[PDB]
């Protein structure tokens, strides 16, 4: 084992343990019971004081754990762009490849973890890892020689697909078509078995500004409020010729003729929104951030970005079928994709702004979550023009 | 007896050293006491006497026969931190019904623990002298009142539990504190004999259990709880009657109160809380008011009623039915079967800076959510004052994430709707108000108006005022004086929050005003527009 530590100063985690259902809780205890016998976990006294949350996702149920926390403080230690390029990429989960691998005996502590008691009956039961867990930084990370070697041959073997590594993760992506796609993917998993993504499709949607046979006082309103702040991204967007028609105490329904220069206004405005703003670079120094608004009836906006109004990219979600009445359900859906894409593309999870109540996604989130990596969020108020905003969005002819 | 128990591996927080506690003199009456005591320690094997190689050392007192006492306030302060020995304490809701249950203590007196040798050194004290050098000691077993007592006693009756638990599935074992209690559905006779073969298994590791003389029977005191076998009931909540109440009694009385309301219906303390106002010392003298005096009266008689409940039984539906109590003020019941209750519940009314009342009901619903979830690991299905039609209607547009659990409706009084829904277009042949207000919000005097499309008008002069409620003043205004249906313009941007939101209470006298005239109209719409 190779010797591993915290980051300098660092304490380890004592994040305290959710309430878990009965179901979960018993899922638990047999998965672990098993893990102790092969080796992989131990319990521990009172005397180890870290911690880290842990839960059981999805039809038997799978552990998954927290480790965010342990993640951060956790020393430190290549992203192929080609793989945001490639028509389509397939996810594979190589996590069971950690459990082999011994941990250094002086970090195990560190991985700490409680299986809570239902009614708090009874103490938890106290487990630490023994070996690599699955969802820590520095897994993927040691385990890395022992994935290259494996990786070589169908590397090698197959020069034109790119494979890419994220936490418990691969990625595998190239340019087959989808038959011969899904068969060089067995040929690797039978490789590994020993031991539906497309991002050339994620277009970049623009924003579109209503057109009218003829405009009310209120539907320049709306549109100047809109156009005004969207200012804030494109500084060449102007209101001042359809301000004028705003002038006077009209009733709120009267229609407005648009005089020739509002005309103009409107099509430097429309022709200003014809593109993404210019200028905008990824930056590896800087954090990703991810914002989402609902819009409503299964509809969400997201804008991934690193400054303000400099997206990297934007786009729209809808809910998935059988998630109707679950706000929660379709939140945690869109932020696996937003997360998946963002791996995809740069290789690193955004930050998340969530409308959403702290208590309200922290009690149900984990039923939905189905990913071996955890992003990091953040709960906000929506600036009801950013949604206005978003919500102008372009939509296919007739769909896809 | 001590126990043949491993030890477990004890250390002192970073870098810090024992501590070196000079010990506070005594009288030659409380030495012997000790001296005695110690000695006594000292050949059942709890403590060593030792030599002067030790540097450290902590005080020990004589208090009452007497009965010694050890301040390791210091070495607690030094002691590295522990798992938080199981810190949410159980519901008997959340208790599944059983046949017998028995209760063993397992306290100090019966259990011993020895210390991690290593870190005995630093539990040192020493018995006074009548000026000469006096007796010293160190600890073998966990101290009582040492940091990490409690957890290191509770981690070690686990391991001694594990074999019997294995053993006998049937049966199930409650740890709590000193004690663990047994239950199980088997023939009394037979439970009784698995509790015989706990008793002789604590014996085998050096734990005296109990004396006939010191065993706990029905029902059992569980914090304000009497658990009788079939049911549970409150133990009873006495309100002192006097003729003389001082400010420490009101709020210590309005305490005990707060928490009757939980189990008992219609505890109020309105009366009794306004007499807190303006109080000047805790033992200030505060005369009862008539309707004080009529409250406390009142709840003397809701107290005298049986409040009981029952276990729970996993076969079963887990049921919960909420009500509307008042603006704010929700009130629950957790049920099984119909009006036999396992819980019930009260939530204070929450002060927001603005929301509404589905809002509201949602967060209920979750905090209920979250509290079965740790008592019965089951969430309930929920009974709402609310129709399927009002809460599909405001989830789905609402700007936030929210969401409610499988759930019905229950048509009890009152019921929780939307109290207004802003039109989602301009209203044709409504009037359409320009409202504006603005204030010098250093000299604070401002004015607020709006001009209306049918010519109408107005202008308000206000002193002491801020921008934000000059322009709500205009939208006040607006509402006051338009028809039913009222268009209103504003460049306000707090109003494009109530846009969204549509709040229906909040923190501001104004914006509650603004709510009342919304609520009062038939159609209305709102569009905000920059300024200038
Ligand atoms: C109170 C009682 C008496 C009898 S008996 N032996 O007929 O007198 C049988 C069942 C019960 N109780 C039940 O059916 C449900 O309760 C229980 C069900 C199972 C177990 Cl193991 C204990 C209880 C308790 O009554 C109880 C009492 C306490 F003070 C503290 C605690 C605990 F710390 F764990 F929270 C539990």
């Amino acid at each position: 084992t190779v010797p591993v530590k915290l980051k300098p100063g660092m304490d380890g985690p004592k994040v305290k343990q959710w309430p878990l259902t009965e179901e979960k809780i018993k899922a638990l205890v047999e998965i672990c019971t098993e893990m102790e016998k092969e080796g992989k976990i131990s319990k521990i006294g009172p005397e180890n004081p870290y911690n880290t949350p842990v839960f059981a996702i999805k039809t038997k149920w799978r552990k998954l754990v927290d480790f965010r926390e342990l993640n951060k403080r956790t020393q430190d230690f290549p992203h192929p762009a080609g793989l945001k390029k490639k028509k389509s990429v397939t996810v594979l989960d190589v996590g069971d490849a950690y459990f082999s691998v011994p941990l250094d005996e002086d970090f195990r502590k560190y991985t700490a973890f409680t299986i809570p008691s239902i009614n708090n009956e009874t103490p938890g039961i106290r487990y630490q890892y023994n070996v690599l867990p699955q969802g820590w930084k520095g897994s993927p990370a040691i385990f890395q020689s022992s994935m290259t070697k494996i990786l070589e041959p169908f590397r090698k073997q197959n020069p034109d697909i790119v494979i890419y590594q994220y936490m418990d993760d691969l990625y595998v992506g190239s340019d087959l078509e989808i038959g011969q796609h899904r068969t060089k993917i067995e040929e690797l998993r039978q490789h590994l078995l020993r031991w539906e993504l497309h991002p050339d499709k994620w277009t970049v949607q623009p924003i579109v500004l209503p057109e009218k046979d003829s405009w009310t006082v209120n539907d320049i309103q709306k549109l100047v409020g809109k156009l005004n702040w969207a200012s804030q991204i494109y500084p060449g967007i102007k209101v001042r010729q359809l301000c004028k028609l705003l002038r006077g105490t009209k009733a709120l329904t009267e229609v407005i003729p648009l005089t020739e220069e509002a005309e103009l206004e409107l099509a430097e405005n429309r022709e200003i929104l014809k593109e993404p703003v210019h200028g905008v670079y990824y930056d590896p120094s800087k954090d990703l951030i991810a914002e989402i608004q609902k819009q409503g009836q299964g509809q969400w906006t997201y804008q991934i970005y690193q400054e303000p109004f400099k997206n990297l990219k934007t786009g729209k979600y809808a809910r998935m079928r059988g998630a109707h009445t679950n706000d929660v359900k379709q939140l945690t859906e869109a932020v696996q994709k937003i997360t998946t894409e963002s791996i995809v593309i740069w290789g690193k999870t955004p930050k998340f702004k969530l409308p959403i109540q702290k208590e309200t996604w922290e009690t149900w989130w984990t039923e939905y979550w189905q990913a071996t990596w955890i992003p990091e969020w953040e709960f906000v108020n929506t600036p009801p023009l950013v949604k206005l905003w978003y919500q102008l969005e372009k939509e296919p002819i007739v769909g896809a | 007896p001590i126990s043949p128990i491993e030890t477990v591996p004890v250390k002192l927080k970073p870098g810090m050293d024992g501590p070196k506690v000079k010990q506070w003199p005594l009288t030659e009456e409380k030495i012997k006491a000790l001296v005695e005591i110690c000695t006594e320690m000292e050949k059942e094997g709890k403590i060593s006497k030792i030599g002067p190689e030790n540097p450290y050392n902590t005080p020990v007192f004589a208090i009452k026969k007497w009965r010694k006492l050890v301040d390791f306030r210091e070495l607690n302060k030094r002691t590295q931190d522990f798992w938080e020995v199981q810190l949410g304490i159980p519901h008997p809701a959340g208790l599944k019904k059983k046949k017998s249950v028995t209760v063993l203590d397992v306290g100090d007196a019966y259990f011993s623990v020895p210390l991690d040798e290593d870190f005995r050194k630093y539990t040192a004290f020493t018995i006074p002298s009548i000026e000469t050098p006096g007796i010293r000691y160190q600890y073998n077993v966990l101290p009582q009142g040492w940091k990490g007592s409690p957890a290191i006693f509770q981690s070690s009756m686990t391991k001694i539990l594990e074999p019997f638990r294995k053993q006998n599935p049937d049966i199930v074992i409650y740890q709590y504190m000193d004690d663990l209690y047994v239950g199980s559905d088997l023939e009394i006779g037979q439970h009784r004999t698995k509790i015989e073969e706990l008793r002789q298994h604590l014996l085998r590791w050096g734990l005296t259990t109990p004396d006939k003389k010191h065993q706990k029977e029905p029902p059992f005191l569980w914090m304000g709880y009497e658990l009788h076998p079939d049911k549970w009931t409150v133990q009873p909540i006495v309100l002192p009657e006097k003729d003389s109440w001082t400010v420490n009694d009101i709020q210590k009385l309005v305490g005990k109160l707060n928490w009757a309301s939980q189990i008992y219906p219609g505890i109020k303390v309105r009366q009794l809380c306004k007499l807190l106002r303006g109080t000047k010392a805790l033992t200030e003298v505060i005369p009862l008011t008539e309707e004080a005096e009529l409250e406390l009266a009142e709840n003397r008689e809701i107290l005298k009623e049986p409040v009981h409940g029952v276990y729970y039984d996993p076969s079963k539906d887990l049921i919960a039915e909420i009500q509307k109590q008042g603006q704010g003020q929700w009130t629950y019941q957790i049920y099984q079967e119909p009006f036999k209750n396992l819980k019930t519940g009260k939530y204070a009314r929450m002060r927001g800076a603005h929301t509404n009342d589905v809002k509201q009901l949602t967060e209920a619903v979750q905090k209920i959510t979250t509290e079965s979830i740790v008592i019965w690991g089951k969430t309930p299905k929920f009974k709402l004052p609310i129709q399927k039609e009002t809460w599909e209607t405001w989830w789905t547009e609402y700007w936030q994430a929210t969401w409610i659990p499988e759930w019905e409706f229950v048509n009890t009084p009152p019921l929780v709707k939307l109290w207004y829904q802003l039109e989602k277009e301009p209203i044709v042949g409504a009037e359409t108000f320009y409202v504006d207000g603005a204030a010098n919000r250093e000299t604070k005097l401002g004015k607020a108006g709006y001009v209306t499309n049918r010519g109408r008008q107005k202008v308000v002069t206000l002193t002491d005022t801020t921008n934000q409620k000059t322009e709500l003043q205009a939208i006040y205004l607006a509402l006051q004086d338009s028809g039913l249906e009222v268009n209103i313009v504003t460049d306000s941007q707090y109003a494009l929050g109530i846009i969204q939101a549509q709040p229906d209470q909040s923190e501001s006298e104004l914006v509650n005003q603004i709510i009342e005239q919304l609520i009062k109209k038939e159609k209305v719409y709102l569009a905000w527009v920059p300024a200038h």
